[PDB]
C-alpha cells in the first residue's frame, strides 16, 4: 500500500547505506583485488 | 505447566488402579479386530502408491538388462 | 505367594536385594544355559 | 556386465551357523602351501590362529618355521630369526612391484580382507578359483593372461591355482580342486572375520535376553498406561 | 456433488472421533479469538468432544457407527464467529495502509 | 533446587499429549542413537590414527587384536546407519501431521540434519579405504562446482592438491568436534519446543488431554529403546555387513577406482537428484534444495488442519512422496545407463513438484470440500 | 581321485534346459565361425549358460563335498 | 447433581487376600 511504500522509501536508502558497509567489509574481508 | 494447561468444565473422568485391572484385557480378542478394523482404514491410501514402485522397479530393471542384451542384428 | 509380596516385593530395599542377588547368579545360569545351546547348534565345529 | 556368483549352501551361511574349523586349518595349509607365494595376508598373525584351529605350543611350531628379519642390530640389518607367535604372516614380495614384476603387471590383491572386499566374496572366491574355464570365440586376452567367467573383465592376471591334487591335505581329506576351493574360502573368510564365531554367541545370547525382556518391559508398559487406557470420560453439562 | 461431498466426509474420518468440522481447524491467532468469542456451553461441547477424540486417538478405537457425527448433522458453529475475526483483521489490515 | 527444576521441567512434570503415537519416540531414539555414537566413537578414538599410512592398519587392529573392538567399531557403523533410519523417519512424523509449524524448532532441526550428514560423510571417509577415498574425492569435487568460490575452497578443505594425509586428518578433527555441536543444537531443539509443546497426531489442541510423561511416555521411550537395541545388534551380530559395502574392505589406491562407486544408503536420494540434473552447478543446488526444500516447507501449508489425520487426499500425495523418495534410493544405486537415468529425471521432478505444488493446490482442494474455503 | 565338481556338474549339464542352452551357445559358436569376420562375440552367450549350470551345481556341490 | 449416574462398569478390566498377589 502507499504507508509501507513512504516506509520503504524512507528505509531503502539508509539500507543502502548499510549495503555499503558490506560492500567495503566482504571486499575488504575477502581480499578480492577485482575491487 | 500443569494447572494453567487448558479450561474444561463438567467433564468427569474415572478411571482404575493398574493393579487392579487385567494387563491385558481381552488383547487378541479385541486387537485383532481393531488391528484390521484399522489397516482396512488407511490400506487404500498407503500401499497403491508403493504398488506401483515395485512395478516400477520391476519394469526398471528388465528394461537395463534388455538394453544391454546383444542386438540380434548386431554384427550380422 | 503372599510370601514373596512380604520378602521380597514389600520394602523397596528387599525388592532390591532380591534382584542384585538373583542377577547374580542368573548370569552363571545363563551363561552356562545359552553356552551349552550355542554349542550343540554347532557341536560339531568349535575347537573341542 | 559380470557373471553374478551363485549363493552357496556354507556351513556358516546360517543365522547363528559358526564355521567349520577343520576347514579353517585346511585352509590356511592351502594359502601356505600355495596362496602365499602371491598373496599376503598382511593382517593375520600366527598369533591369531590359536584358539581357532592351532594350539598354542602348536602354533608356535607354525611360527618356528619361517624366517623373519630384524632390521635394527648392533651393526646389522637383517639375521631373520625363528618367526615367533607375534609375528605377522610372511608377505612374499618385499615390496609391491617386486609382484608386479613377478606377476606379470598383476599384483596379488592381499587375501586378508578379500572375501570382505569382494562383493558375495565366498562365492567370488569358490567360483574365480573354480571358474576358469574355457576362452569363448572372439575373445583375445593379452599376454599372460586367462578365462574365468565371473572376475571382471574375464581377464584374470592370476593363473589357474588349484590343479585337483595340488596339495596333500595333512587331515588326509581327499584334495580335490574343490575340497581345496572350499577349504580356502573358509580360511578366508576367517581371515576376513576371525570374530564370526564369537559373534554368533554373542548374537544368541541377544536373542535369548531380548526375547526375555521386551514382553516384560512391554507388560510394565501396559500396566503403567492400563490406567488411562481404561479412563472413562463423561460430559456432564450441568 | 453433495452425494461426493458426503462420500468425501466419510473418508475424512473426524466425524468416526465425534468431532465437528470446526474442531478440526488449525488454531491460528484468528481461530484462538473466534474460539474466545463464544458462549460458554459451545466452548465447553467443543473442550469436550476435543479430549473424547484425544482419548479415543490414544487407544487406537472409534466411536460405534451410531455414535458418529451425520454430515448433514454437523454444526458450523465457530464459522459464523470466525468470519467476524477476519472481517476485523481484514479492516484494520487495510486502514494500516491507508 | 535449581537444577531438580529444571529436570523436572523438561522429562517428569513436562505436560505431554496423551495419545501420541509410536512414531513419537523417534526423536528420543535418535538422541540416544547420539550418545552411543559418541560412546562408540570415543572407543574407536582410543585407537584410531588418522595417518594415510596407518589408517587402514589401525583399523584392523581395532578389529584384530582389541578386545571387542570389532563390536565397538560395527557398533559405530551401524549405528550411524540406525541414526538414519531414525532420522528419516523422525522427518516423515514432521511432515505427516503437519508439525513443521513450530517453525524455529523445524528449521533448528534441518540444520540438525545438515550438520548430521557433514559427520557422517567425513565419518565415512576416516577408515581410509578404497571407498572413502573415492567417495571424499568425488563428493568434495562436487565444491568444485562454483566457478569464482568453488575450485579453491576444495583445495581448502582438501588441504592440498587432492585429497591425501591432510584431509584425513582434518577430517578426523572435524567428525570428532561436530557431534557435540549436534547435541548443543539438540538443546536448542529441546528448548525451542518446550515453549509450545509437542504436537499429536489428530493435529488439535490437545491442552485438554495431557498427562505426565515420567510414568508414560517413559517406560514408552525405554520400549523403543529396547527395540531400537534389538534391531541394532541384530544388524550388527547376526548381519553384520549388510549396510556396508565391500570395497571399503581395501586399502584405498588412487591409481585404482572402484568400478562400482556408491555412496551409503541414506545419501542416495540425494546422489540421484545430482545425477539427475545436467549441469553440475544445477545439480549441486537442486541436492541442497532436496534438504533445504524441507526447512521452506512451513511456508507452504495452506490448510485449516494441522495434521493429516482428516485429510485424505494430501495423505495420498503424501505416500506417492515417500514411494518416489524410495524410488530416488533405488536409483542413486542403479549405474548410468537407460533407463535408470530417464526415472531419475522424472522421479526428482515428481519430488519437487509435490512438495512445492501438488500439496498447497490439494489443501486448498480439501478446505473447498468441507466449506471452508 | 573324482572332483565331486565333475559329477554333480555332469548331472546339472545332461539337463536339457541346459543342454538347449549349451545348444544356443553352439549356434552362436558357429555363426562366429562362419561369420569369422566380425567383433561379435559368444560371452554373453557363454555367462547365460553358466549362470544356470552353476547355479544348479551349486544347488548340489556342497552335499558331494566333504 | 452427583449422584445421578455411578461408576462405570469396568468387568471387562477388573481382575477377577489377593491385593498381596496382585
Ligand atoms: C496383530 C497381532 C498383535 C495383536 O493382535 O495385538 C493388538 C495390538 C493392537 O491393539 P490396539 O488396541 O489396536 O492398539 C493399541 C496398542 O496396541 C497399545 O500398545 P502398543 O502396541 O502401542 O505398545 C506400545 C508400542 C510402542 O512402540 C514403540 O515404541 C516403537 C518405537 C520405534 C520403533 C523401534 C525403533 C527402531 C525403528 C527402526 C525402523 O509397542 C509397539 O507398537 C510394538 C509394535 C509391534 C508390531 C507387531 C510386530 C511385533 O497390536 C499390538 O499391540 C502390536 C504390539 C504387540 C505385537
Ligand atoms: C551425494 O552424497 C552426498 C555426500 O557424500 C556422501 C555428502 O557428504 C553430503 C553433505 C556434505 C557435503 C555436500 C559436503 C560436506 C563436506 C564436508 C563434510 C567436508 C568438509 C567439512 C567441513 C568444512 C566442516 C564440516 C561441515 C560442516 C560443519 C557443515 C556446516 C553446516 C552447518 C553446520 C549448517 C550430501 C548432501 C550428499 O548428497
Ligand atoms: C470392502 C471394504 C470393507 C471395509 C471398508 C472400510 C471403510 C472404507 C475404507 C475405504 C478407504 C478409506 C477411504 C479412502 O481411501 O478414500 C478414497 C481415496 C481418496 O480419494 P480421492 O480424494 O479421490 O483421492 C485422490 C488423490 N489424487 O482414494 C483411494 O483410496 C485410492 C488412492 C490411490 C492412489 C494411487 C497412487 C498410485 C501412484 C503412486
Ligand atoms: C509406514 C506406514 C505406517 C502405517 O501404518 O500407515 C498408516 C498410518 C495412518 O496414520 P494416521 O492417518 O495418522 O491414523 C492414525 C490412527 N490411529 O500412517 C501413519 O502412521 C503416519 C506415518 C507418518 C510418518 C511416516 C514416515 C514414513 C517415512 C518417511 C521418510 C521420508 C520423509 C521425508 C524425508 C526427506
Ligand atoms: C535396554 C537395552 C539394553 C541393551 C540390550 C539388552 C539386551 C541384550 C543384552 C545382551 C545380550 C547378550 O547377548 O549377552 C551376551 C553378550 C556378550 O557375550 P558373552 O561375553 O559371551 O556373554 O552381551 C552382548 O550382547 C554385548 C553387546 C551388548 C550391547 C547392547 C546394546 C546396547 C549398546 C549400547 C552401547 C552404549
Ligand atoms: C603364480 C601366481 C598366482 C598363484 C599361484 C595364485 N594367485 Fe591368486 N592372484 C594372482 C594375481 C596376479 C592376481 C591379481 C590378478 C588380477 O586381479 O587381474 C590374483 C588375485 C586373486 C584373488 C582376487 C581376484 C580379484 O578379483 O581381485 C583371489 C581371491 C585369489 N587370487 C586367490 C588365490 C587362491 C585361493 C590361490 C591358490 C590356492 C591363488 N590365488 C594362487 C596370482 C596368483
Ligand atoms: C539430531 C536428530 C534429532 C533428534 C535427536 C530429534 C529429537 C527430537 C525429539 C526428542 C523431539 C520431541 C518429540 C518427541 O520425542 O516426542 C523432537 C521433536 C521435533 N523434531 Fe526432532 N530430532 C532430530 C532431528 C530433527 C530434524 C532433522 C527435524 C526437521 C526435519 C526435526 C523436527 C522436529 C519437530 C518439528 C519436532 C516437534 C514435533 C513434536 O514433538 O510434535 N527434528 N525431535
Ligand atoms: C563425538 C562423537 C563421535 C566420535 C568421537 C566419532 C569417532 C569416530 C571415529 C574415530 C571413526 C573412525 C573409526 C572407524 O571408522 O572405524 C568414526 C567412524 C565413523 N563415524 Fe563416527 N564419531 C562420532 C559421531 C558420529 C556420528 C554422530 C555419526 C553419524 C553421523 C558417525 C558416523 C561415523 C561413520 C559412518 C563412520 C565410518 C564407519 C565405517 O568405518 O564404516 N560418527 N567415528
Ligand atoms: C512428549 O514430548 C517430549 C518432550 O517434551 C521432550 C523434552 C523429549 C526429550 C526427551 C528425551 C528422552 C530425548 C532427549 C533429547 C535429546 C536431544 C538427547 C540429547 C543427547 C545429548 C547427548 C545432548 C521427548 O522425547 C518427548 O517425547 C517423547
Amino acid at each position: 500500500g502507499p504507508r509501507y511504500r513512504e516506509l520503504a522509501r524512507n528505509w531503502i536508502p539508509t539500507a543502502g547505506m548499510w549495503g555499503t558497509v558490506g560492500a567495503v567489509g566482504l571486499v575488504w574481508a575477502t581480499d578480492w583485488r577485482l575491487i | 505447566e500443569f494447572g494453567n494447561l487448558a479450561r474444561i468444565r463438567h467433564v468427569i473422568s474415572y478411571s482404575l488402579s493398574p493393579f487392579e485391572q487385567r494387563a491385558f484385557p481381552s488383547y487378541f480378542s479385541k486387537g485383532i479386530p481393531n488391528v484390521l478394523r484399522r489397516t482396512r482404514e488407511r490400506i487404500l491410501r498407503v500401499a497403491p502408491p508403493f504398488v506401483v514402485v515395485y512395478l516400477i522397479y520391476t519394469w526398471g530393471n528388465q528394461e537395463f538388462e534388455q538394453s544391454k542384451r546383444k542386438n540380434p542384428a548386431m554384427y550380422e | 505367594p503372599s510370601r514373596l509380596y512380604s520378602l521380597l516385593f514389600r520394602r523397596t530395599s528387599t525388592f532390591a536385594l532380591t534382584i542384585a542377588v538373583g542377577a547374580l547368579f542368573f548370569e552363571r545360569a545363563f551363561d552356562q544355559g545359552a553356552d551349552a545351546i550355542y554349542e550343540h547348534i554347532n557341536e560339531g565345529k568349535l575347537w573341542k | 556386465l559380470e557373471l553374478h556368483p551363485p549363493s552357496y549352501p556354507w556351513s556358516h551361511r546360517g543365522l547363528l551357523s559358526s564355521l567349520d574349523h577343520t576347514s579353517i586349518r585346511r585352509g590356511f595349509q592351502v594359502y601356505k602351501q600355495v596362496c602365499s607365494s602371491c598373496h599376503s595376508m598382511d593382517y593375520v598373525a600366527y598369533r591369531h590362529l590359536v584358539g581357532v584351529c592351532y594350539t598354542e605350543e602348536e602354533a608356535k611350531a607354525l611360527a618356528e618355521e619361517v624366517e623373519v628379519q630384524d632390521g635394527p642390530n648392533d651393526d646389522g640389518e637383517m639375521f631373520m630369526r625363528p618367526g615367533k607367535l607375534s609375528d605377522y604372516f610372511p608377505k612374499p614380495y618385499p615390496n609391491p612391484e617386486a609382484a608386479r614384476a613377478a606377476n606379470n603387471g598383476a599384483l596379488p590383491p592381499d587375501l586378508s580382507y578379500i572375501v570382505r572386499a569382494r562383493h558375495g566374496g565366498e562365492d567370488y572366491v569358490f567360483s574365480l578359483l573354480t571358474g576358469y574355464c574355457e576362452p569363448p570365440t572372439g575373445v583375445s586376452l593379452r599376454e599372460g593372461l586367462y578365462f574365468n567367467p565371473y572376475f571382471p573383465g574375464q581377464a584374470i592376471g592370476m593363473a589357474p591355482p588349484i590343479y585337483t591334487e595340488v596339495l596333500e591335505y595333512d587331515d588326509g581329506t581327499p584334495a580335490t580342486m574343490s575340497q581345496v576351493a572350499k577349504d580356502v574360502a573358509t580360511f578366508l573368510r576367517w581371515a576376513s572375520e576371525p570374530e564370526h564365531d564369537h559373534r554368533k554367541r554373542m548374537g544368541l545370547k541377544m536373542l535369548l535376553m531380548m526375547g526375555l525382556l521386551l514382553p516384560l518391559t512391554y507388560a510394565m508398559k501396559r500396566h503403567k498406561w492400563s490406567v488411562l487406557k481404561s479412563r472413562k470420560l463423561a460430559y456432564r453439562p450441568p | 456433488l453433495d452425494g461426493f461431498r458426503k462420500w468425501y466426509y466419510n473418508a475424512a474420518g473426524f466425524n468416526k472421533l465425534g468431532l465437528m468440522r470446526d474442531d478440526t481447524l488449525h488454531e491460528t491467532e484468528d481461530v484462538k479469538e473466534a474460539i474466545r468469542r463464544l458462549p460458554e456451553d459451545l466452548y465447553n461441547d467443543r473442550m469436550f468432544r476435543i479430549k473424547r477424540a484425544l482419548d479415543l486417538t490414544m487407544r487406537h478405537q472409534i466411536l460405534p457407527k451410531d455414535q458418529w457425527t451425520k454430515y448433514e448433522e454437523d454444526k458450523f458453529y465457530l464459522e459464523p464467529y470466525l468470519k467476524e475475526v477476519i472481517r476485523e483483521r481484514k479492516e484494520r489490515e487495510e486502514w494500516a495502509k491507508k | 533446587h535449581p537444577l531438580f527444576k529444571i529436570i523436572n521441567h523438561s522429562f517428569i512434570d513436562l505436560p505431554a499429549p496423551s495419545n501420541i503415537s509410536s512414531w513419537w519416540n523417534f526423536g528420543s531414539l535418535l538422541g540416544v542413537c547420539l550418545m552411543v555414537q559418541i560412546i562408540t566413537g570415543l572407543f574407536l578414538a582410543m585407537h584410531y590414527t588418522s595417518d594415510t599410512m596407518t589408517a587402514f592398519s589401525s583399523v584392523t587392529h581395532i578389529c584384530r587384536d582389541v578386545n571387542y573392538g570389532w563390536l565397538i567399531r560395527y557398533m559405530h557403523a551401524n549405528g550411524a546407519s540406525m541414526f538414519f533410519i531414525c532420522l528419516f523417519l523422525h522427518v516423515g512424523r514432521g511432515l505427516y501431521y503437519g508439525s513443521y509449524t513450530f517453525m524455529e524448532t523445524w528449521n533448528i532441526g534441518v540444520l540438525l540434519l545438515f550438520a548430521v550428514m557433514a559427520t557422517a560423510f567425513m565419518g565415512y571417509v576416516l577408515p581410509w579405504g578404497q571407498m572413502s577415498f573415492w567417495g571424499a574425492t568425488v563428493i568434495t569435487n562436487l565444491l568444485s562446482a562454483i566457478p569464482y568460490i568453488g575450485t579453491t575452497l576444495v583445495e581448502w578443505i582438501w588441504g592440498g592438491f587432492s585429497v591425501d594425509k591432510a584431509t584425513l586428518t582434518r577430517f578426523f578433527a572435524f567428525h570428532f568436534i561436530l557431534p557435540f555441536i549436534i547435541a548443543a543444537l539438540a538443546i536448542v531443539h529441546l528448548l525451542f519446543l518446550h515453549e509450545t509443546g509437542s504436537n499429536n497426531p489428530t493435529g488439535l489442541n490437545s491442552d485438554a488431554d495431557k498427562i505426565p510423561f515420567h510414568p508414560y511416555y517413559t517406560i514408552k521411550d525405554i520400549l523403543g529403546i529396547l527395540i531400537m537395541f534389538l534391531i541394532l545388534m541384530t544388524l550388527v551380530l547376526f548381519f553384520p555387513d549388510m549396510l556396508g559395502d565391500p570395497d571399503n574392505y581395501m586399502p584405498a589406491n588412487p591409481l585404482n577406482t572402484p568400478p562400482h562407486i556408491k555412496p551409503e544408503w541414506y545419501f542416495l536420494f540425494a546422489y540421484a537428484i545430482l545425477r539427475s540434473i545436467p549441469n553440475k552447478l544445477g545439480g549441486v543446488l537442486a541436492l541442497i534444495l532436496s534438504i533445504l526444500i524441507l526447512a521452506l516447507m512451513p511456508f507452504l501449508h495452506t490448510s485449516k488442519q494441522r495434521s493429516l489425520m482428516f485429510r485424505p487426499i494430501t495423505q495420498i500425495l503424501y505416500w506417492i512422496l515417500v514411494a518416489n523418495l524410495l524410488i530416488l534410493t533405488w536409483i542413486g544405486g542403479q549405474p548410468v545407463e537407460h533407463p535408470f537415468i530417464i526415472i531419475g529425471q522424472l522421479a526428482s521432478i515428481s519430488y519437487f513438484s509435490i512438495i512445492l505444488i501438488l500439496m498447497p493446490i490439494s489443501g486448498i482442494i480439501e478446505d473447498k470440500m468441507l466449506k471452508l474455503y | 581321485l573324482v572332483d565331486p565338481l565333475t559329477t554333480v556338474r555332469e548331472h546339472c549339464e545332461q539337463l536339457e534346459k541346459c543342454v538347449k542352452a549349451r545348444e544356443r551357445l553352439e549356434l552362436c559358436d558357429n555363426r562366429v565361425s562362419s561369420r569369422s569376420q566380425t567383433e561379435e562375440d559368444c560371452t554373453e552367450e557363454l555367462f547365460d549358460f553358466l549362470h544356470a549350470r552353476d547355479h544348479c551345481v551349486a544347488h548340489k556341490l556342497f552335499k558331494n563335498l566333504k | 447433581s452427583h449422584t445421578d449416574v455411578k461408576v462405570p462398569d469396568f468387568s471387562d478390566y477388573r481382575r477377577a487376600e489377593s491385593s498381596e498377589a496382585r
